[PDB]
């Protein structure tokens, strides 16, 4: 009653309701799926039908040539957070002339996201990000939360009804590290399809695919480009 | 620095401090402006004369520039901040454009300032409305009205203050091209509209008329009784 | 250098200025107003560095016009000259000083005619007659010679004409035309340009 | 640094097949005074990067703690990402360039050597942010007195061995002791390989022949 | 560098040369020195080339912001005052400029010389640049206000021509523009080596 | 913190400013202060509050506070907040003299304080100054003047007005025994004592309970002169006797 | 302390009907010496744009880091690559943003325009900005521009047919004019990178010049 | 009682949730993107007959190629449509190119959710914007049309109605729109739907129409031009 | 309403926002650290929530300097914030004094940063306790622990987390003062498994890191050849 309006107020249970309510903002957005093999890292997202006449969203963003993100939650907090991530990746290539490592970008997010969770009159970033990457250490599926810790994932899905995808992903995660590129994306499409109503299916108009790889920069795939990936599902 | 959101939204999408600043306008003295063919007439309704006013310094029709003059209703102290900040902008515009302002320019400056205190931290909105009259360089007369929300519209005739719901109902049934034809008949259109709102009646109003170059002059008290006797 | 001259009479503040806007060797403009009216009854005659003479004079003009809007009455010439001195003096040690040499002239309904001198080092002085520029050297002794404090305004134009004929014969710059205007009690009247 | 105070002189550097060798003498001059005769002007940056600098030795000790602690900070989080020798050369290019634009330069003239991913890196950085890479480097009067000897060997034979590059290093350091007034008869040789940076001890040019 | 502008009855003719030179070595001879600002107003480039071409581009975006906010095109008076105020903030810092804003407003044809020294003055005729003194003479003999359109084209080409013939830093091709009441038009780009065959 | 804030500068749902209207009631229980404009001067007649037997007589007045060579004020409300305002008017009066070398016109001094007072009713989150205060003065443009300035930040020029306790009863007596364009100074001193009897609940006056200052012109120089104890005791006795000759 | 050094280098963009050819030497200098013999002044920006940068090499390294960083900022916020004329307009504002401590870099943009024709944009170090058909910049620019204005502009030729410049006649005209530049300019002559920009991408050649 | 940066237990961020309810009190605006141009049609909602209807500028120029249509609190739009105009001129200044319709929408919607009351600026927004904006124009990708909800969520739409009668005009836009209709057939379709939803009698005074073609610039219809269209309905 | 701010005492003199923030540590899994004769060994019961997380995500053992390690427990985003604060203090010490920061001083500089958020309504207290541990030749082995109140005490063994009291009884019967670091790792893994609940919180990955004389005073993760030889030892005595 009186412990949920401010982010600087602990409840008597050792718990901050304003942080947990911002994590409710990412569980009611749209389902996005991220997963990786030993060679690639794939972000698949549902471009959500706002109406029957809207070109739906854009929910996968370019960050660097080796890192792209996928958005669940408030979209204006996302690109406010993505413009920080784009600047932090330009900051390294200007200074070190090398790609900034994926595990160090997400550590800069979680230290920038923790700061509004502790000062008065500031709100948590109501956005979850699945982050695909290819560093010198391989592929990476970092998930970040409004509760500013982050998670190196083998595969992860966030958004509305995304537990059905995590039910799917945790079953078939035993075979992700030995897939082809077209085989790995189709696992993410079958995970993304699990988050759909029974009257709905994965068209080419509502699916974006973001792939990053070894000899492949990060690319998003539009409506006509997801047709070679949906040709088997 | 006092940084706290004073004007916030409410359920059903209302800004309470903007709505409550408009209730401060409705508790103020009634101001009427109509727009003629080559004449704009502002008239305010002095509620009390009291025989002890130095009336020179509670006049509610100011003069923003030589071509622009306004009349307000609402919190008198909030108006004097708006009147003075419009007068500074009318002089900065002569500095940079080498031309007098248009009436819609200083209306946009007053409205965007009034919008700014509905959205900045640590500020309440202005509790005034402003009937702004003037003339372009082309000579077209203008009549504008700003609200505490920061919204401004052009008007053929308008009324702000107390009783303005009844004065605007009067002017919407009596503003025609025939009553806006003669310059003296335009002046009696404000005086007829004010006398419907002045609950005590008589020569207890203030009224200023601005024609073209050889500009604005506020009418004297015996020069206003000549019109009120011509409408008795 | 450009040329200013003012002659205070009993009820007028006759001023004149050259109308040239010279550059390196060529001159650009031959009808150049160096007079800036501030009220209905006061003028500011401004010469000096390039650009400073309008960035200062229009700044003084916009605040003296703002004074009339805020208050309903105009400044006096003494208060306008003192206002003009303040924001010329507190900027002479700033990052951006103004190198303007001024000649403020005005009529007051109760104090009368008033002519003011000030230089780029912001020293205000009320004078019966004053002049600026290199041409002041040749003309301030025409005016120490034939000026009386009770001079008519017809004899002030005729005394002004003696000073401007002295510049035609003895001064090396080409200053052919001069804007001349009076500041009697009825405001500012543009007299005919004394040309050569 | 508007004016340098204690300067080092020429720093050599040449890459070979399997690594890079740099060399600098152990001396800092206060204006034709051999004042500090035992200072090492070669920094081991990390396991695959070495660094030697000419110019102001106080500005080089500033770079040894700013770049040295930057190597702590990457090694704390322990994710397996190290600075390459060309990442350090690019950071140090941006560090020296940002200082001349505030007109407060670091006076030094670093030579960065390194060996990462099977490839030898040798990089120059000047105090104006002028940076490049070369098979052989020499700063100071070594660019006049040793760089002609380095390039005449690297033109006939673009790949050296380790024993052959070290002998070429000592042969150019002997010429610097003969003909540079700010040079000194003791020098450090550092060598990066696949097995890490190894800075050998005080070597002399004590085989100096002077037929007068 | 020689730029030229005069007002006459049928608008204002703007003319310039094309030579941009660093020291005594001609860097280019196809320099568009008549900077068109927007479809109704335009300037010239005399002085530092990057200074005249930046601040008249920054003038160009503030005239467009003025046109969007006020729903009317800016005057020649207000445009020259905005340019004078922007370059006054860098007085004594090294802006080499000196330019002529041209156009029609409600007041008719307008021509205002604006310098980075701080000047902005009205006038019928102006000429800016190093060969401006050679262009002043040929202009002032031929100039009239009641000058025909083909006549005003002729003496503005020739005044730039005589300036290129005497100024080492003036050359290239003339670039004649004409401001009419419905915006400026570009009328000719005659080469100086081609005008020499006509003028002799 | 939003919990501890009181929101001093917001609107009421009726369109009111509470802290302004609550500052207005601090003044209605302060010392009664009135001012009367005459044809050759303006006066102030403050009812003295600090009338204890063991008070000293340090500085020139109790509630007058001369502002300028040519104008003085008089305060009623919070005593401490009035001292902050009167230092501020003296700064504005001397910044005008520094900038123009002419004395501040009296309407332009009241306007500048009323901008500082309005600014604490609109932004900053502070309480307003609970000081309404009168003004008497002379200037070139309109001569003798009289102003009143509420804590709202709005002011007015008056011929006769009154602030403080029983101000509403004092104004109505000034509506009837004041004549416009017909009040001399000596007639206005007698009107001041007449109002300060029916608006002070005590049996009579004693001149230890009032303070009077007049502002006149003498040979081109404004003099502001607090009347001494014998000068007011003669005015009390001229009204305590003349009331017996009217009943 | 001077914040500048002239590092030499000459750059040679040439526009054609369906191509652009940006060329440079590879010698880096300071004073009377040679830093390295393989340092190209040419930099690929997009799929159809090459910049050539000569002057102060500390500013040349910084400016191409800034352009390559602001190439990406456009692509992030506008979701398309920059056109050749928009890079050259952006560089005009980057060079003027640092005007009271300016870059000592002569820049030539060469690429394909938005209609598939060749586009060459020339720059003063403070951002004066002109589209040409051919431009030399740098140390030998006074040597190269009279031959380019002879053999491309067809100037001072009487009764000669203005043939369209082919791809091969332009490439020989590039190579033959640096042979004339390396003969008499001391700052040019190590090698010659030619970045040639067509519809199929950016081919990049090299050919030797006379070592000093 | 609660601050401006406070999430609902549903994760909705209250002040934005109430700024969306402010749009439903503003007049109805319609946009239709066709392949031959976009059209923007808005109800003016004349309050009094004495009000001059030429001052109700609910459609504005952003650049020559972009026009915007607003609904909600018209005073709040004037700071967004001035930041729209300055951003197009800053893009033209730097890049000598017209700014695309998506990136103007992306720049304006970054100002939504940039509010707060804890040192967000010396002058910062206390509250979100109570406006929806329909950007519409022709870029290098052709005719485009964008929506700008106060959450900073921007979406490309083929046809979109906003305002007090959007839920009911968006039901009418989904029935009559198709991907090959003409701009003349879209202007006419934007007035049958305004006829259903306006309270007063629809004439050429209480509507405001403007189109952006690929050939011509932005232009707003005159009084004489609107009279031809209303007779066709 | 005496518990909505950190600038408010209770009527019996308690700051509940501090005491609520240490309930957040008590809802986190148990991390222990044992100071022995040769060094300090940390051990974290790291609850892995989903099977979808990679082995090593949400790491609880930090390196704050090359000789100091940090085992955290509590709100993990606050823990990574204080790890950056402890890295900055250890960095600024070497940039101002030229040697490795003592663990006494580093623990006191960070505990006074934590204390600084227990005083104002503008911030909340940190929701994490954390142990620090280092080894030097001169200073020896040292283990300090910092609470969300900002109090730092030196320990021979600390056991922050859920099973705080249950792990302290296992550390108290150990006699760590004479045992070496390779013997403590076999015992830390025993204490982690005996306090883990195999009913409430299901999956968990043991994280172990020492700092001691065998590493020349460097803090590092215990290697998998020694880690697996202690997890096998811990299950054999769990029976």
């Amino acid at each position: 009653n009186q412990y949920d309006n401010d982010v600087t107020v602990w409840s008597p249970q050792g718990r901050i309701h304003q942080i947990e309510y911002a994590m409710e903002a990412v569980k009611q957005g749209s389902a996005t799926v991220g997963l990786k093999s030993k060679t690639h890292a794939v972000l698949v997202a549902l471009k959500r039908a706002q109406s029957e006449l809207a070109a739906h969203q854009k929910k996968i963003l370019h960050v660097d040539n080796h890192i792209g993100i996928s958005i669940a939650g408030l979209t204006a907090d996302a690109r406010l957070l993505c413009n920080f991530m784009r600047q932090e990746c330009l900051d390294s290539r200007f200074v070190f002339d090398r790609p900034l490592p994926v595990s160090r970008l997400v550590s800069l997010i979680g230290s920038k996201t923790q700061i509004p969770t502790q000062r008065y009159g500031r709100r948590p970033y109501g956005v979850g990000l699945l982050i695909a990457g290819y560093d010198d250490m391989g592929p990476h599926i970092f998930q970040t939360c409004p509760s500013a810790n982050y998670f190196d994932c083998r595969a992860m899905s966030i958004g509305a009804r995304s537990q059905s995808a995590r039910t799917y992903l945790e079953r078939h995660m035993s075979e992700f590290m030995e897939c082809n590129l077209n085989e790995l994306v189709k696992h993410g499409l079958r995970a993304l399809r699990e988050t759909l109503p029974a009257e709905q299916d994965l068209t080419t108009k509502n699916v974006s695919i973001g792939i990053v790889g070894k000899d492949l920069e990060f690319t998003i795939y539009d409506d006509d480009d997801v047709s070679p990936f949906l040709e088997g599902l | 620095s006092y940084d706290r959101a004073i004007t916030v939204f409410s359920p059903d999408g209302h800004l309470f401090q903007v709505e409550y600043a408009q209730e401060a306008v409705k508790k103020g003295s009634t101001a009427v402006g109509v727009r003629g063919r080559d004449i704009v007439v502002l008239g305010v309704e002095k509620k009390s004369v009291a025989k002890l006013q130095d009336e020179r310094t509670v006049r509610k029709i100011c003069a923003l520039d030589d071509n622009v003059c306004m009349a307000f209703a609402g919190l008198t102290a909030d108006a004097r901040i708006v009147i003075n900040r419009a007068r500074v902008e009318c002089q900065s515009h002569r500095l940079t454009v080498e031309d007098p302002v248009t009436v819609e320019y200083i209306t946009r400056y007053i409205a965007s300032l009034k919008q700014r205190y509905t959205q900045s931290n640590g500020r309440r909105p202005f509790g005034i409305s402003a009937l702004i009259v003037g003339f372009d360089f082309d000579g077209t007369p203008r009549l504008y009205q700003t609200d505490p929300s920061g919204t401004y519209h052009a008007w053929k005739a308008n009324a702000i203050g107390r009783g303005a719901k009844s004065v605007r109902e009067f002017l919407e049934k009596n503003y025609t091209d025939e009553a806006i034809e003669t310059d003296d008949l335009t002046i009696k259109l404000v005086i007829k509209a004010l006398l419907e709102v002045v609950q005590s009646g008589g020569k207890n109003i203030e009224l200023a008329v601005m024609r073209r170059d050889q500009s604005l002059k506020i009418l004297n008290p015996e020069e206003i009784e000549k019109y009120v006797a011509e409408i008795e | 250098m450009e040329y200013l001259i003012g002659i205070q009479g009993p009820d007028y503040v006759l001023v004149a200025s050259d109308r040239v806007a010279a550059s390196n060797i060529v001159q650009m403009k031959d009808d150049h107003d160096k007079m800036f009216k501030m009220s209905e009854k006061i003028l500011l005659l401004c010469v000096g560095e390039a650009g400073d003479t309008v960035q200062f004079a229009e700044y003084i003009q916009k605040n003296v016009q703002l004074y009339k809007m805020r208050n309903g009455y105009e400044l006096s010439p003494t208060a306008a000259a003192n206002f003009t001195r303040r924001n010329l003096a507190d900027c002479l040690r700033s990052r951006t000083p103004y190198h303007v040499n001024l000649l403020l002239a005005g009529y007051d309904e109760h104090e009368g005619p008033a002519l003011y001198y000030m230089d780029y080092l912001a020293a205000l002085a009320k004078a019966p007659f004053a002049a600026h520029g290199y041409g002041a050297f040749l003309t301030l002794s025409i005016l120490d010679r034939y000026y009386t404090p009770t001079i008519s305004r017809e004899r002030a134009v005729e005394l002004l004409r003696k000073c401007l004929e002295e510049l035609q014969k003895r001064f090396i710059l080409n200053l052919p035309t001069f804007s001349v205007r009076i500041i009697d009690k009825n405001g500012i009247h543009d007299l005919d340009n004394i040309s050569f | 640094t508007q004016n340098p105070m204690v300067t080092g002189t020429s720093v050599l550097g040449v890459k070979f097949e399997g690594g890079v060798v740099i060399a600098a003498d152990m001396l800092g001059s206060y204006g034709s005074l051999a004042r500090f005769r035992n200072i090492s002007r070669i920094m081991r940056v990390n396991n695959s990067t070495m660094l030697g600098a000419s110019g102001d030795y106080a500005d080089f000790q500033y770079l040894k703690q700013v770049l040295g602690q930057m190597v702590i900070d990457e090694e704390l989080l322990g994710d397996g990402h190290s600075y390459s020798p060309r990442a350090i050369h690019s950071w140090l290019t941006r560090a020296m360039y940002s200082r001349r634009s505030k007109m407060n330069p670091l006076w030094n003239t670093m030579v960065i050597g390194g060996y990462a991913d099977g490839e030898s890196f040798l990089g120059y950085v000047d105090m104006l942010g002028v940076a490049y890479e070369a098979p052989s480097l020499a700063t100071g009067y070594g660019a006049y007195l040793a760089q002609p000897l380095l390039r005449e060997v690297l033109e006939k034979q673009p790949v050296l061995s380790q024993t052959e590059a070290r002998d070429l290093v000592e042969r150019c350091m002997r010429v610097l002791y003969y003909r540079d007034a700010r040079s000194y008869n003791r020098f450090q040789i550092a060598t990066v390989t696949e097995k890490g940076v190894e800075i050998e001890g005080p070597l002399s040019t004590e085989t100096n022949w002077d037929i007068a | 560098t020689t730029t030229l502008a005069f007002k006459f009855r049928h608008g204002v003719i703007v003319a310039a040369d094309s030579r941009a030179t660093a020291g005594a070595y001609i860097a280019s001879q196809t320099v568009k020195k008549v900077i068109e600002i927007n479809p109704y107003l335009l300037g010239t480039m005399a002085g530092g080339a990057a200074d005249c071409s930046f601040w008249e581009r920054l003038l160009a975006r503030q005239c467009r912001i003025y046109e969007l906010r006020n729903k009317e095109r800016i005057s020649v008076a207000a445009a020259s005052k905005l340019l004078a105020n922007m370059v006054y903030q860098y007085k004594g810092m090294g802006l080499s400029m000196g330019t002529m804003i041209c156009g029609w407003d409600k007041r008719g044809p307008g021509l205002y010389y604006v310098d980075s020294e701080g000047n902005r003055i009205s006038g019928a005729t102006f000429s800016v640049g190093s060969g401006s003194v050679y262009a002043y003479g040929v202009m002032d003999r031929g100039y009239s206000y009641d000058l025909e359109v083909e006549q005003a084209y002729d003496l503005a080409r020739r005044a730039i021509y005589q300036a290129t013939y005497r100024d080492a830093y003036s050359g290239g091709a003339v670039n004649l523009y004409h401001v009419r009441e419905d915006g400026w038009i570009r009328v000719s780009s005659d080469n100086v080596a081609d005008l020499h065959e006509k003028y002799s | 913190s939003r919990r501890y804030d009181s929101r001093t500068t917001i609107f009421s749902p009726e369109g009111r400013l509470y802290q302004v209207e609550y500052a207005m009631e601090a003044i209605g229980h302060a010392g009664t202060c009135l001012g009367i404009l005459a044809n050759d001067g303006v006066l102030l007649a403050a009812e003295r509050r600090n009338i204890h037997k063991l008070l000293d007589e340090v500085f020139f007045s109790e509630k007058i506070y001369k502002l300028n060579e040519d104008m003085a004020c008089s305060v009623a409300g919070i005593t401490s907040d009035a001292n902050v305002l009167t230092n501020e008017l003296r700064l504005i009066a001397q910044r005008y003299l520094l900038q123009y070398q002419e004395p501040i016109p009296c309407e332009q001094l009241v306007t500048a304080l009323c901008d500082i007072k309005q600014a604490y009713t609109q932004f900053g989150g502070k309480r307003p100054f609970g000081v309404s205060l009168l003004y008497i003065g002379w200037d070139k443009h309109y001569g003798f003047q009289l102003y009143q300035s509420d804590p709202s930040g709005n002011y007015g020029g008056w011929k006769a007005t009154c602030i403080g306790n029983n101000s509403a009863a004092a104004v109505s007596m000034l509506k009837q025994d004041y004549k416009e364009g017909e009040m001399t100074l000596k007639s206005a001193l007698a009107l001041a004592i007449k109002v300060l009897n029916k608006t002070m609940d005590v049996s009579k006056l004693s001149a230890e309970k009032v303070e009077i200052a007049t502002l006149t012109r003498e040979n081109g120089k404004t003099v502001i002169r607090v009347l001494k104890q014998k000068e007011v005791e003669q005015l009390i006795k001229k009204h305590e006797e003349e009331e017996a000759k009217a009943e | 302390f001077s914040p500048y050094v002239f590092n030499g280098g000459t750059i040679l963009a040439i526009a054609g009907e369906d191509f652009a050819i940006v060329a440079s030497d590879t010698r880096l200098s300071e004073g009377f010496s040679i830093h390295t013999r393989d340092s190209p002044k040419c930099y690929k920006l997009t799929d159809k744009t090459v910049i050539g940068c000569s002057g102060f090499h500390g500013d040349c390294l910084t400016l191409t880091k800034i352009i390559e960083a602001r190439l990406k900022m456009y692509k992030h916020s506008n979701n398309k690559a920059m056109t050749t004329g928009a890079i050259a307009a952006m560089l005009s504002t980057i060079l003027y943003s640092r005007r009271f401590f300016p870059y000592y870099v002569y820049n030539i943009i060469g690429g394909l325009d938005e209609e598939g024709k060749g586009a060459v944009y020339s720059f003063d170090p403070v951002g004066s900005y002109q589209r040409d058909s051919f431009k030399a910049g740098g140390s030998a620019s006074a040597m190269l521009q009279p031959l380019l204005d002879n053999q491309v502009g067809f100037k001072n030729m009487q009764n000669v047919e203005h043939v369209p410049l082919s791809l091969d006649r332009a490439m020989r005209l590039v190579k033959d004019v640096f042979i004339s530049a390396a003969e008499r300019d001391v700052y040019t002559g190590d090698a010659l990178r030619i970045c040639i920009v067509t519809k199929e991408g950016i081919r990049e050649e090299t050919v030797s010049l006379r070592k000093d | 009682d609660r601050g401006v940066n406070t999430f609902s237990p549903e994760g909705r961020l209250f002040q934005v949730e109430y700024a969306i309810e402010a749009i439903k009190l503003g007049s109805t605006a319609i946009g239709i993107q066709t392949s031959e141009g976009v059209c923007l049609a808005v109800e003016k909602r004349i309050t009094s007959p004495l009000m001059e209807p030429s001052s109700i500028e609910k459609i504005v120029e952003i650049d020559a190629h972009i026009g915007c249509a607003m609904s909600g609190l018209i005073a709040d739009a004037k700071t967004l449509i001035d930041k729209a105009r300055v951003e197009t001129q800053n893009h033209w200044f730097t890049y000598n190119e017209t700014m695309t319709v998506e990136s103007v929408t992306q720049a304006v919607s970054n100002l939504a959710l940039q509010f707060g009351e804890e040192d967000a600026d010396p002058g910062a927004m206390s509250r979100p914007f109570g406006v929806a904006l329909l950007f519409g124009g022709v870029d290098e990708k052709g005719p485009q049309l964008f929506h700008m909800d106060p959450s900073g969520t921007f979406v490309q739409c083929d046809a979109r109605a906003i305002g007090s009668a959007s839920e009911g005009a968006q039901s009418s836009l989904q029935e009559v729109y198709h991907k090959s209709m003409t701009l003349k057939e879209a202007i006419k379709s934007s007035l049958i739907i305004l006829k259903q939803v306006m309270e007063e009698k629809l004439n050429a005074t209480n509507i405001e129409l403007a189109t952006v073609q690929p050939g011509q610039n932005f232009h707003m219809f005159t009084k004489e031009e609107l009279e031809e269209v209303i007779k066709d309905i | 309403g005496y518990d909505l701010s950190a600038s408010t005492f209770s009527p019996d003199g308690r700051v509940f926002q501090v005491e609520y923030a240490m309930k957040a540590v008590e809802n986190s899994s148990t991390a222990i650290g044992i100071r022995c004769k040769d060094g300090v060994v940390f051990g974290v019961e790291k609850l892995v929530l989903s099977k979808l997380y990679e082995e090593g995500s949400n790491k609880r053992l930090f390196n704050v300097d090359r000789h100091v390690g940090m085992a955290v427990a509590g709100l993990l985003a606050d823990a990574r914030s204080l790890a950056d604060i402890a890295r900055e203090e250890a960095s600024n010490f070497r940039s101002n004094f030229g040697y490795n920061i003592p663990l006494k001083h580093l623990a006191d500089r960070v505990a006074m940063y934590v204390h600084a958020y227990t005083l104002y309504s503008a911030v909340r207290p940190f929701g994490c306790s954390f142990m620090l541990g280092s080894y030097s030749v001169n200073d020896g082995a040292q283990l300090y622990m910092i609470d969300p109140s900002g109090v730092s005490y030196g320990y021979w063994g600390c056991a922050i987390g859920k099973a705080r009291q249950a792990a302290k009884t296992e550390i108290e019967k150990l006699q760590m003062k004479e045992m070496t670091c390779r013997d403590i790792v076999k015992e830390v893994a025993k204490i982690i498994y005996i306090v883990h609940d195999e009913v409430k919180d299901k999956a968990f990955e043991l994280e172990l890191s020492w700092v001691g004389e065998l590493t020349n005073g460097r803090h590092e993760i215990v290697p998998k050849d020694i880690r697996e030889e202690a997890e096998k030892y811990a299950k054999e005595s769990l029976k």
